[PDB]
């Protein structure tokens, strides 16, 4: 099996990429066959700040993030805040599951310190501002998963497919 | 008439209640302006408003007996009796309970958040049919309420017992009375049953044959409640429930996809359907039928005394319009199946096997128009009288539902007296006496040689055997030319002889998607069915016996692949996968891709005769163990079910009282209020339990006779003063009314039925089938029917005793890691924070046959409906009850191998549950047999411990003083020990049990340790 | 800014002490005046670890980690081994609530790090078996009045509560 690393959904251009190599090996967990971007997380209590954003926590069921998993290196192998967590992939909370899934993983979640001193001040608001979607495939999507997404049947609606889905969660700190 | 009032009882009351009600929050109800109706009415904003008037009232208080428990004036009070802690009681027991302090939308911030979604999912359905907006919000109500991850709360806080989505559910399904009632009244509990199901499962030569026929009895009977469900919607289907069906949820798809909708809405509400309905498994996307045929079996409706074909309903001519209409829409789905297959096969007109079909559809026409299947219709009614005073319901009304369900389940019963198999039929007289049974193939020398699946009837579709068969295939009818040869022997074997029915069960097994005809039903026409089918190349192999018995042979040839790759390379073992097929197997999908080709028949190899010492040969240069010829059927089914939708109390009390005994409840008197006393205390926590505490005990011996309003007037009067609002509470009736029902229940001995206590037990039926079906994915097996608490498999012998002891606790909501996205917490399945009561009293018995993948399917299947549902009615042991040691007899687990025979408890306490501490114990003996059976095969004990424990076993019988039998068996298992550092130890809780039987020709040893040797003796019998 | 603390309810023999010195005050959570345990916390979405007795985030929001939010003083010197977060008391999972608290708190919570040296699995498990209650409830919570087991009417209520509420998951480790 391959070990994953799961990338989020921002706001601003800071915190899109943050890692600088690829798949490396050849099995890989999303796919947007030719209608939905399947098998996308979800984390509860899991805010990425948008801006300076290593993946500060919330402490409820109500607050949560998403964004799809690609099987890459960890981050440009930094050895400071990440989990070095595993688990069977029978306890993920996973939208679109199409297919057995791999029961094993290694995942570093980069999980920072937590925003210290401040209340939640979090802000349930799903992805909007178009400009955003084009902000965010301008540099995940066309070289990380760009085996689709330059000539598919049905490109455009990739965008759209993020449309729906990715409601983040952010402290507004 | 356009009634539809339904979903002003759908929605009557929001899941929001106890939150709302004794408010938690109780800002969501300020910021928007009687105070849980406000909710109630803001959340119905797509359409027609709340009507306060007969239609929650009357349909609320029948719907569940939440209204006499807890008194009818304070039911609709919300007051004085207050507990302002939302605690979720099952509803079976009492005395387990999950508490539910706040997840809910408490803001219209997060309350509207939902009701967009709510909205979202039914703006694509066309105003004008609103049939599809009440059948999608059914499935999708408490659907998309449990992905906005919400707790389950109950339908109220004072008597928990009762989660608040099925009593919603519940007032729906009784509201078709009270609508009917209000009109000019007729109101009926329409019921139907299949006659002889074993009989027809035990039909066919392969599994396939097994499979198809265990699902046309799903079909036929879904091909005819589907109507219903399109006269009247859903909500007239108590049993099963259709709030977790997958052959609703699939049937509501190819509406959505019929008469158009919005691509990414019938997407938006498929992975709702997919992480719930089903558990992350679309396989069904993929096979486009659901793949397990879940037999419901026992459908029960409860229907209006409205019938349309005046374009819209009327008042119903005669009473025998619902059972003619049912036998007629029956037989029509059998038509319909055959005009299809007719269709189909003239389609593929070349390719083999078709060629051959057509000529035998063609030729049996006369016989093909009986249905194989044969069901039974029942039916009761109920009028204005039974129910109205005037135009307000009556005293003694509560009890209408509960008897005339009574009356439903006697005229099964008494039907059942006559068996009349479906057979019997047909008109065979001339066709056998004058040579004019039409016989396509070999002519009989004897006659009209009996088919071989059925063995009744003759056959028509004769086989050669193996002499040759191109030379004799070509030359008679059969074979065209050669090619097709090796296309018909695909799906008939040579010496095969078939029957009509049985090749037609042959032809669906070679193309299941027909099915569909069956499955959707009226939507789309015959024709645009069969085009889907022919225009595409799906393949869905089944396994076979064969296949079940090489498991762990090929699990192991798929990890050792390359080393057992280069040696064959030519035997397709190391082909690879040159299509992509698939399978309602959840394991050979799970594989299929490790370039081992799991579809070559293990009959041309291991298991074949020209090629037998090859294989072990190859098997023996890479320390692959030889396969064992033997799997294991297992066939689950639960103990009074039925019984226990009486309400009666023989599940709790399996064995100490009997369903017989309920012809004098007198008898058992003791026993029986004992229980009934126990479960109302604990139901109904809170201020109100001191006052019911006090109504149960003027009871007793023949009491006070409406002399105790003294003792507990003064518990309801000195409460009614808590808020100044009693209307009219007459306190002298009121408390009367309470006595007047508990007595009734005590008198017969049995809970007062109401319908949300069917919907409660039929949905949590369909819940307990989710689980089910992982647990045995996950043992490698092949589910062949699991309609609700019956089940039918063909696990690999290795597998077995651990599948058993996971689905016996899971049935019993105990449970270990999730299976798919519900988890089990002691005796509630939840389902992402909200939790849904499971059976946990209800005994759940096993029959485990260990049967040569060779042996015939027919007396394989027999033989488990005549061991267990004829030698489980005889099985006592020696149950721990009370403080006594009673003889219970249910939930027995039996196994059987060729003439061995070992019976194995599962509960050695008679009420299964009481407490949350009762189910790590749960199947406790099976893990004693698992752990032993764990330490022989290291080595660390010989397996001549099933051979010394005859000398032990006399001293251990007779030997009543615990201390010295924990020394006896810690001295058998030492001694022929292999080694010195094993301690095993027996939970010295089975120390005499003492299983007898009653003059039968079944041999049980009478001793609970004996029965665990021979269960070894038979798992270990079943590998060699 | 109430400097809490989060003793969990296992029934492992490793929830000794793990803190130290009061509150700084004596506005607890402890609410047994009236019924017995009131005020439940369970985090969401966490392990127990059944070993090393602090806890383990694993990112499913299928899991629950119950126990009383007792305040105190995290042994006098950890400040690492905790998340450091500043609730505003409207963003948790509580049971048992009484009269709304509309103020903001400090947060220590038990952590292990998720060093999955080994897999992650999570291991349903409850209280029971009279001694498994004997233990620990007699450990600490029995000390934070003394007046409990000193003129507690409730015993057999508070007693109950340890097998009614409190249900954690386990790690099968
Ligand atoms: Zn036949």
């Amino acid at each position: 099996s391959t070990q994953r690393e799961y990338v989020f959904i921002p706001i601003t251009n800071s915190i899109t990429i943050d890692v600088k190599i690829t798949i490396g090996g050849s099995d890989h967990i999303t796919n947007i066959d030719e209608r939905g971007i399947h098998n996308v997380l979800v984390i509860t209590g899991y805010a990425v700040d948008e801006k300076n954003g290593r993946l500060v926590p919330t402490l409820d069921p109500c607050d949560y993030v998403k964004g799809i998993l690609v099987a890459g290196t960890p981050q440009q192998a930094q050895s400071n805040d990440f989990l070095t967590l595993k688990l069977p992939a029978n306890k993920l909370y996973l939208i679109r599951k199409k297919g057995n899934i791999s029961d094993d993983l290694k995942i570093y979640i980069p999980y920072s310190s937590p925003d210290a001193r401040n209340s939640m001040k979090t802000k349930p608001v799903s992805i909007s501002d178009d400009t955003i979607v084009n902000n965010i495939i301008k540099e995940v999507f066309d070289k990380i998963y760009n085996i689709t997404q330059k000539e598919k049947v049905k490109i455009e609606k990739v965008k759209e497919d993020i449309k729906e889905l990715f409601s983040y969660y952010a402290l507004e700190q | 008439e356009f009634l539809d009032y339904k979903i002003i009882a759908l929605l009557h009351d929001p899941p929001n209640k106890a939150w709302v009600i004794t408010g938690r929050a109780r800002n969501l109800t300020q910021q928007l302006s009687r105070k849980h109706e406000k909710v109630a009415k803001y959340i119905i904003n797509q359409l027609f408003g709340k009507n306060y008037s007969e239609k929650v009232d009357n349909a609320d208080k029948l719907a569940s007996s939440i209204d006499r428990y807890l008194g009818s004036i304070v039911y609709k009070e919300r007051s004085l009796f207050e507990n302002r802690s939302i605690f979720l009681k099952n509803i079976l027991l009492s005395n387990i309970q999950r508490d539910i302090g706040n997840l809910f939308p408490k803001d219209k911030s997060k309350l509207d958040n939902l009701i967009l979604e709510y909205k979202k999912l039914l703006n694509v359905i066309n105003k004008t049919n609103l049939i599809l907006k009440y059948q999608l919000f059914y499935l999708i109500y408490e659907l998309v309420w449990i992905d906005s991850k919400y707790e389950n709360t109950p339908s109220d806080t004072r008597n928990p017992t009762h989660t608040i989505f099925d009593h919603l559910y519940a007032t729906a399904a009784m509201m078709n009375w009270i609508l009917s009632l209000e009109k000019e009244a007729k109101g009926y509990l329409l019921g139907i049953d299949t006659i002889g199901v074993a009989d027809f499962i035990s039909k066919g030569r392969k599994t396939r044959d097994l499979w198809i026929s265990s699902y046309l009895v799903s079909a036929l009977l879904w091909y005819v409640i589907t109507w219903f469900i399109e006269e009247y919607g859903p909500d007239v289907i108590l049993f099963p429930s259709l709030r977790f069906n997958q052959f609703y949820a699939f049937y509501l798809l190819e509406k959505l996809r019929k008469e158009g909708v919005s691509e990414d809405v019938i997407d938006e509400i498929k992975e709702l359907i997919t992480k719930y309905i089903f558990n992350g498994d679309d396989l069904f996307e993929n096979l486009k039928i659901p793949p397990y045929p879940i037999i419901p079996g026992r459908i029960t409706l409860i229907l209006p005394g409205l019938i349309r074909e005046g374009e819209e309903y009327k008042k119903v001519q005669d009473d025998n319009c619902f059972i003619s209409k049912v036998k007629e829409r029956y037989n029509e789905g059998w038509r319909k199946l055959i005009e299809g297959l007719r269709c189909y096969s003239e389609r593929k007109r070349e390719d083999g096997f078709w060629n051959l079909v057509c000529r035998v559809l063609k030729l049996t026409e006369d016989l093909l128009q009986t249905t194989p299947l044969n069901i039974r219709v029942k039916q009761v009614s109920v009028t204005e009288d039974e129910i109205f005073n005037n135009n307000k319901l009556r005293s003694d009304s509560w009890k209408i539902y509960d008897n005339k369900y009574r009356q439903l389940v006697s005229e099964f019963k008494k039907s059942k007296l006559v068996k009349v198999t479906p057979e019997s039929r047909l008109k065979l007289f001339e066709l056998t006496k004058f040579d004019k049974l039409p016989q396509i193939g070999e002519k009989s020398k004897r006659g009209y040689e009996f088919c071989t699946s059925c063995g009744v009837l003759p056959a028509v579709v004769i086989m050669p055997k193996e002499d040759e068969l191109e030379k004799k295939l070509i030359d008679l009818g059969i074979a065209r030319d050669e090619k097709d040869v090796r296309s018909i022997k695909n799906m008939i074997s040579p010496g095969e002889r078939l029957c009509p029915w049985c090749l037609v069960k042959r032809a669906l097994g070679a193309e299941p998607r027909l099915m569909r005809i069956l499955l959707l039903g009226d939507l789309y026409s015959v024709e645009k069915i069969v085009n889907e089918i022919v225009s595409r190349d799906v393949k869905i192999e089944i396994p076979s016996t064969s296949d079940i018995a090489s498991i762990k042979t090929f699990e192991e040839m798929i990890e050792k692949k390359n080393e057992i790759c280069e040696d064959l390379k030519e035997e397709e073992v190391c082909e690879k996968p040159s299509e992509s097929v698939l399978s309602m197997w959840q394991w050979f999908n799970k594989n299929y891709y490790n370039g081992i080709n799991l579809t070559i028949d293990p009959e041309e190899y291991w298991f074949s005769e020209k090629r037998r010492r090859y294989y072990f040969s190859v098997f023996r240069r890479h320390r692959i163990t030889f396969p064992s010829p033997y799997y294991a059927l297992v066939r689950a089914d639960s103990d009074y079910l039925g019984d226990l939708l009486e309400g009666k109390l023989t599940p709790y009390l399996a064995g100490i009282i009997d369903s017989g005994d309920y012809a004098n409840i007198s008898e058992k008197k003791e026993e029986v209020n004992k229980l009934l006393e126990e479960y109302l205390v604990n139901a109904g926590s809170g201020s109100i339990v001191d006052y019911v505490k006090t109504v149960l005990k003027c009871i007793r011996e023949n009491l006070n006779k409406c002399s105790c309003a003294e003792k507990i007037y003064s518990n309801e009067v000195a409460k009614v003063m808590f808020r100044v609002n009693v209307e009219k509470a007459n306190v002298e009736e009121e408390v009367k009314n309470s006595l007047e029902y508990f007595e009734t229940i005590l008198n017969e001995g049995r809970i007062i039925v109401t319908p949300a206590w069917h919907v409660s037990i039929s949905s949590a039926l369909n819940r307990g089938l989710l689980v089910e079906l992982e647990l045995v994915n996950k043992h490698k097996g092949f589910v062949i029917y699991a309609g609700g608490d019956d089940l039918l498999a063909m696990l690999p012998v290795d597998e077995v005793l651990d599948f058993i002891k996971e689905s016996r606790r899971a049935f019993a909501g105990f449970g270990t890691e999730k299976l798919g996205n519900m988890c089990l917490e002691n005796g509630f399945v939840r389902i992402n924070n909200a939790y849904y009561p499971s059976l946990p009293i209800v005994g759940r018995s096993y029959s485990v046959i260990i049967a040569h993948y060779a042996d015939p399917l027919f007396f394989v299947i027999n033989d488990s409906y005549n061991l267990l549902e004829e030698g489980k009615e005889i099985i006592r042991y020696r149950v721990m009850y009370n403080g006594e040691y009673k003889d219970a007899k249910k939930d027995v687990a039996i196994f059987r191998y060729q003439g061995l025979t070992s019976v194995i408890p599962l509960s050695l306490k008679r009420p299964i549950v009481s407490s949350v501490s009762d189910f790590n114990e749960i199947a406790s003996i099976i893990d004693v047999i698992l752990e032993l059976k764990k330490r022989i095969d290291e080595g660390r004990i010989s397996v001549s411990l099933l051979y010394d424990y005859e000398k032990y076993k006399h001293l251990i019988v007779a030997s009543d003083e615990k201390y010295l039998t924990e020394f006896l068996v810690k001295d058998w298992i030492k001694r022929n020990s292999l080694r010195k550092h094993v301690e095993f130890t027996i939970d010295e809780k089975l120390y005499g049990v003492r299983l007898t039987i009653e003059n039968y020709p079944i041999k049980i040893p009478n001793d609970l340790i004996s029965n665990i040797v021979y269960t070894l003796r038979i798992i270990y019998g079943g590998e060699k």
